[PDB]
DNA sequence: CCCTGTCTGGCGTTCGCGCGCCG
RNA sequence: GAGUCUGCGGCGCGCG
DNA sequence: ACGCCAGACAGGG
């Protein structure tokens, strides 16, 4: 199946809400910039036509691969709708 | 090779023309072949007697006399091919000859009239009207009598039914309810039964004493005595009952109608209606139906007789009037031929209707031809029927077989007036006499079943849609090669015996031996054994005898094996089956596969386009041969010459095989070695595997030739031409397409190229303006045409064999309007038998190809022999089929033995006649064996061992006399092939005949990206070469639904299928690897909003508080 | 005028796919 | 700097 | 054809 599925699921409160998380996750993973990430160094996200997958393969594919570790944060309610698309593109460069 | 049949019962008469329901039908139906001298009068010329006699009298000026002389038809306009080639209609031409009187001096002859053009019947059986050979379907339906059934619901009193049929013409029951009234129903309102009985001439006191001496429901006759005292004013009564307002005085018209001539039925005076009568109810009739107009007063002996038998009924046993409806002596088969004269005569009452007019317009006495005559009813009319009738369909020929069956299915459903779809429980079962008249199983299964099944073996419609079945004669102990086509009433008289009785002869053999009464199983004795059946065959239709052992297989799983044949692929390689039923040879002849020899005679010439003979009588005639034809399917039909040059022929031998014959004998599918184990994962229940051997000899390949079509159309924007100029990009495209225009001959066409060009106009009527500067900027003076070419579809082509184009001149071809000239190019593609395909034994065991393995490691036997195909055991204990096993048994046996057999239905081999077989084929198998040199393995007594712990062989013996009977079980031991170790266990193997199951395009997988759309409904819709998406259905919505799939469940209904804006935003964005934007609103809501505000009905979207929002966009503010 | 009963009037009846025909 | 127009309603049969 | 629901009207106090 899919990688530690089960430690995702008992990290929500909410089957559904993994769900929406990871995909949000996702969707910030490409829009500002694929190097979005929080955990890129030795052992990462990989393909291997070439170890290529260190760019741009799946999104979502990362998203879960972060979220399985401990620094992420998901919350109803974390940081002010709009404030955060704002310092998001501040800090984060590829366009 | 050899052939053995073991089943012995005398096969008293040879199995009827397959074909001989359909031929002869339009024989008699149309009787144009013979003079008109000849009396067979019935159908065409019927018909036109019938309404030829135009009477029409007084109103102005009348005395019109047109009558018919004599109807001859001869001189085809085209011929069959050329109505394939060119889209016709095979029709002969008929103009009979025709002659109206006056009232005046003067009879005017105006001898032909070429009014309507009817379609002709093919040697075969079949016809063509459009291109396609078409097939007319016969049908059942109840027949024309009196019969007297069961009340609805009241438990109580049965009623009375007079079934007279054409359509017009009244339906009569009688019902009495004796609170104070009685019921007779002519078209629905009740009156008495006995106002009735009053007009004809019964009295309430001779009546009721006569009918009612025995019974007392003759009180509710003599009930409304104030209408009773009045005789020929109850014939105005009646009159007055009916409802339009009409004239009180019509001294004896109506009372005609249904009296003589039109509703009661012209069906042969005798035989046709008066045996369900005499025998059902009542004794005489006077006048084929209720008829006379002598007198003016009228004799009704069919009346009285209705009610006779409802109070006899409805009282007692003077005998069991309940009627079994089913029973084949009352439901009939309506043949082609009555359903074309029926139409014929619907057409002729049509004209006959335009004439009468047309008897006023003349203004004097030259009006003899085009006066009095309009084919315009008549065309329209026979048109109607053979194009648009709900009855006719694609000839099946996946092989003639396939065919011949269609031919012979039994149906219900059809002109409309007799059996709706959503009516039937009744009908739909299979009634006891459907008794070699009606296949039980050829009912197809699906929501239309048991409307519709072939009939049976020796089947045969006698004169009137009875079918009779064959039952030979047995006067007291001795039983006749004589035999007698029964009619399904006849039939419940007689006590009749099945064939499996012992007979010595003439002599029945045992004491209590079986026979049936009337659909009731009877323990008979042979003084009592009045008849006997004919034959197990008959029983069956000819689909299902072609079924091995079709008595060790549940009648469900047969169905199967019947239908499967019904879509046998022709292979190129045709094979009859290892182990026959009897009648492969019957069908390809009877079927028109196989070419046959007329006489006896010499071979001149053997070419592969014709075989010449030369007879012995000092003629010789060439054969062609249908080289490579398009069948209706796309399946291919070649006759193979199969006879050297210079060959005494016998009287009817194969000189070419027909598509699918291998050697006169029906061949769908090839006959292979097949180990019965199962494999990893590959044969999965029903799923099966297959041996690359197979496909190294071509064993699995058939062709499929198809008929690409293109048009030069008209378009006021400038006409579209054909030419090799394609307008934008290369010539490497061009190539193939080497005559001007046209695809060459034997050119290897792949998907995506031209097989035939041409060049219509850039818009609607505007050029354009982002586009003229496209033009100019690299070269203005550019082709405005555009480059709409008929391109290979996707999926697959192969190599151009044929083409067609038609002119300006056309030669007698029928050119559509706007239509300036067409591109016909055939694609024919040899197709290698391959994982996507299925394949079916004629038992029931179906599958589809799961791995193709290499011979290296597949299953293996001692000798290097390795086997065709590993079918899965577990498909066969649920299933209840062992027939197969058996036939992979007997199969075993002609491997070795180099023999095939002929094993009947249910007289065929045995258990113990196999095993000695078998026991033959173990000297072929072991002796060879022990003579080159070598005994007996470390495998094959390891398997022994297993084996004997098992309890296949009996402990103690030899390993040379346990493999023995080890083998006579039918099963033989085998290395595993990939590891060269044995299988653990002895496994049966043998030679069974498996075909392969017709490809239709629902195989030719599909899978769509982006593409058409619906016009009025949004949704994605395909055709051509854009595949078309899949349907969502709410039951798979729920499934996401109950999954949190939200986005998922959204694009499926936005996105995907009806955002407009949606789905092209949606396109750019991947294309740009962007995140898709959100779902606008999606059309289908749009239309449904607007197509509510059609009706009064006003829906208005609204906002947080209640307030508008807008789905449209913007179009919907006025101005 | 009430309650009960009876015929009466309206709708529904798997799901998707192939092919071929026809105005 | 490509995009129009056709495939509809019904009927028949066949798959699972 | 059937089955089912819902209905509106007519008969017996
Ligand atoms: N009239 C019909 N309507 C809908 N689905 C039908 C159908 N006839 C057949 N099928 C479907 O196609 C399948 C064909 O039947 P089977 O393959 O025999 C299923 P099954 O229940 O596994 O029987 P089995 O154990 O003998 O294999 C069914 O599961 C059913 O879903």
């Amino acid at each position: 199946a899919e990688p530690g599925i089960d430690k995702l699921f008992g990290m929500v409160d909410s089957k559904y809400r993994l769900t929406v998380v990871v995909a949000k996750r996702a969707q910030q993973l490409l829009r500002h910039g694929f190097k979005n990430t929080v955990l890129e160094p030795e052992e990462r996200p990989k393909m291997q036509t070439l170890e290529g997958l260190f760019d741009d393969p799946n999104a979502v594919t990362w998203a879960m691969k972060e979220l399985l570790t401990g620094r992420l944060v998901f919350g109803e309610n974390l940081v002010p709708e709009d404030r955060l698309q704002k310092e998001m593109e501040r800090l984060y460069p590829v366009e | 090779m050899e052939i053995k049949r073991f089943g012995r019962i005398r096969e008293v008469i040879p199995l009827p023309p397959l074909t001989e329901i359909q031929v002869e039908s339009y024989r008699r139906a149309l009787q144009a072949d013979v003079p008109p001298e000849k009396r067979e009068n019935v159908g065409i010329q019927a018909a036109f007697r019938e309404t030829f006699p135009i009477e029409e009298e007084d109103k102005g000026k009348g005395g019109l006399v047109l009558d018919f002389l004599e109807y001859r038809l001869g001189e085809p306009p085209f011929p069959q091919d050329e109505c394939r080639e060119k889209d016709l209609t095979y029709q002969a031409p008929l103009y009979a000859r025709l002659q109206l009187i006056h009232k005046d001096t003067g009879l005017i002859k105006e001898d032909e009239v070429f009014l309507g053009h009817i379609p002709l019947m093919t040697e075969d059986g079949s016809f063509i009207i459009n291109g396609a050979d078409r097939v007319i379907v016969s049908q059942i339906h109840r027949s024309p009598g009196v019969y007297f059934t069961p009340d609805p619901a009241r438990p109580g009193r049965y009623i009375a039914s007079i079934i007279p049929l054409p359509k017009r013409g009244p339906w009569i029951d009688l019902e009495v309810e004796p609170n104070g009234v009685v019921s007779m129903k002519v078209n629905k309102r009740k009156f008495p039964l006995v106002l009735l009985l009053r007009v004809l001439g019964y009295d309430q006191e001779t009546l009721a004493r006569e009918l009612g001496a025995y019974g007392e429901l003759v009180q509710g006759l003599m009930d409304e005595s104030v209408f009773a005292m009045r005789p020929e004013e109850a014939l105005i009564r009646l009159f007055t009952l009916l409802r339009p307002g009409d004239p009180p005085k019509r001294d004896k018209a109506v009372a005609y109608v249904y009296g003589l001539i039109a509703d009661p039925r012209r069906y042969d005076l005798g035989e046709a209606g008066r045996y369900k009568a005499e025998e059902k109810l009542g004794i005489r009739l006077s006048g084929r139906t209720l008829a006379r107009f002598e007198d003016g007063e009228f004799k009704d002996e069919v009346f009285l007789p209705t009610l006779r038998y409802l109070f006899a009924l409805t009282a007692g046993v003077p005998g069991h009037e309940v009627d079994d409806i089913d029973h084949l002596g009352n439901r009939r088969i309506r043949t082609v031929g009555e359903l074309m004269t029926d139409q014929f005569r619907v057409g002729l009452a049509r004209l006959a209707r335009g004439v009468r007019e047309r008897m006023l317009m003349g203004s004097e006495d030259s009006l003899t031809p085009a006066k009095l005559v309009n084919s315009r009813p008549l065309e329209a009319a026979i048109r109607e029927f053979f194009s648009r009738s709900q009855l006719s369909q694609f000839k099946d020929e996946t092989n003639p077989l396939s065919s011949l069956r269609h031919k012979r299915r039994i149906s219900a459903l059809g002109p409309g007036g007799l059996t709706r779809e959503r009516a039937g429980f009744d009908v739909r079962d299979v009634h006891r006499t459907h008794y070699g008249r009606i296949c039980p199983v050829e009912t197809p299964e699906g929501a239309n079943i048991g409307l519709i099944t072939s009939l049976a073996a020796y089947a045969r419609v006698d004169e009137l849609g009875f079918i009779r079945t064959p039952y030979r004669r047995v006067v007291g102990g001795v039983v006749t090669d004589e035999v007698v086509y029964m009619t399904a009433t006849e039939e419940d008289r007689y006590t009749i015996a099945q064939a499996n009785t012992p007979l010595e002869g003439n002599r029945i053999a045992a004491e209590r031996v079986v026979a049936r009464r009337k659909g009731e199983p009877v323990i008979v004795s042979p003084e009592e054994v009045e008849f006997m059946d004919v034959s197990p065959k008959q029983v069956f239709s000819v689909n299902t005898n072609l079924i091995p052992f079709l008595e060790h297989d549940d009648a469900n799983r047969a169905l199967m094996g019947s239908n499967m044949q019904t879509q046998a692929v022709p292979l190129i390689r045709a094979q009859a089956p290892v182990v026959m039923t009897g009648l492969e040879e019957r069908v390809v002849r009877d079927s028109l596969a196989a070419l046959y020899a007329e006489e006896d005679g010499e071979v001149a010439k053997v070419d592969g386009n014709r075989i010449v003979v030369r007879y012995e009588d000092g003629r010789l005639v060439e054969y062609p041969l249908r080289r490579f034809y398009r069948s209706n399917q796309g399946t291919a039909l070649d006759q193979r010459p199969r006879v050297v040059v210079g060959q005494r022929v016998r009287k009817g031998d194969l000189l070419a095989d027909g598509p699918a014959s291998e050697n006169g004998f029906l061949a769908l599918g090839q006959n292979v070695l097949v180990a019965i184990m199962p494999f990893d994962g590959y044969n999965f229940e029903d799923a099966i595997v297959i041996s690359e051997e197979l496909l190294k000899r071509d064993f699995y390949t058939s062709i499929h030739i198809e008929r690409y079509e293109i048009e030069a159309r008209d378009t006021k924007l400038g006409p579209e031409r054909i030419t090799r100029d394609i307008p934008h990009l290369s010539e490497a495209a061009l190539r193939d397409l080497d005559e001007e225009g046209v695809v060459r001959i034997g050119a290897e066409v792949k998907p995506g190229d031209i097989l035939v060009g041409r060049t219509s106009f850039k818009g609607e009527s505007e050029p354009t303006p982002e586009e003229r500067l496209l033009r100019s900027i690299f070269g203005e003076k550019a082709r405005d045409v555009k480059d709409t070419s008929l391109r290979v579809p996707p999926g697959e082509g192969g190599i151009v064999v044929r083409t067609v184009r038609l002119r300006r001149g056309d030669p007698g071809v029928e050119l559509k309007p706007g239509v300036r000239e067409v591109v016909r190019v055939y694609v024919a593609q040899k197709r290698k038998l391959q994982v996507g395909d299925k394949l079916a034994n004629r038992h029931g065991n179906k599958g589809v190809v799961a791995k193709i393995l290499p011979v290296e490691d597949m299953p293996h036997l001692p000798d290097g022999t390795p086997v065709d195909v590993i079918l899965n055991p577990l498909g066969v204990p649920s299933r209840m089929n062992l027939g197969q096993i058996l036939e992979t048994h007997l199969g075993l046996a002609g491997y070795f033995l180099g023999q095939r057999y002929i094993s009947p239905i249910f007289d065929g081999a045995k258990e113990p006649e196999i095993k000695e077989l078998l026991a033959q084929a173990f000297e072929v198998y072991f002796g060879k064996r022990k003579g080159e040199g070598f005994g007996v393995d470390k495998r094959e007594v390891e398997v022994l061992r297993r084996a004997e712990k098992l309890g296949l062989v009996t402990p103690g013996k030899t390993p040379e006399e346990q493999l023995k009977e080890l083998f006579l079980q039918g099963k033989v031991v085998l290395y595993d092939g990939r590891t060269g170790e044995p299988i653990e266990g002895p496994i049966v193997v043998g030679q069974m005949f498996i075909m392969k199951l017709y490809h239709m395009v629902e195989d030719k997988m599909h899978a769509r990206s982006t593409g058409p759309y619906s016009l009025i409904t949004q949704q994605p819709l395909g055709g051509k070469a854009q595949f078309g998406g899949q349907r969502f259905g709410e039951m798979e919505v729920w499934a996401l639904e109950a999954y949190g799939a939200a986005h998922t469940l959204q694009e499926m209904l936005t996105l995907k299928s009806d955002d407009i804006e949606g789905r092209n935003a949606a396109y750019e964005a991947i294309i740009k690897g962007e995140d898709v934007p959100e779902p606008s609103v999606p059309e289908s809501f749009r239309v449904l909003v607007k197509e509510l505000q059609a009706l009064a009905l006003d829906v208005q979207t609204l906002d947080e508080k209640d307030n508008p929002v807008d789905i449209f966009e913007g179009l919907a503010s006025k101005r």
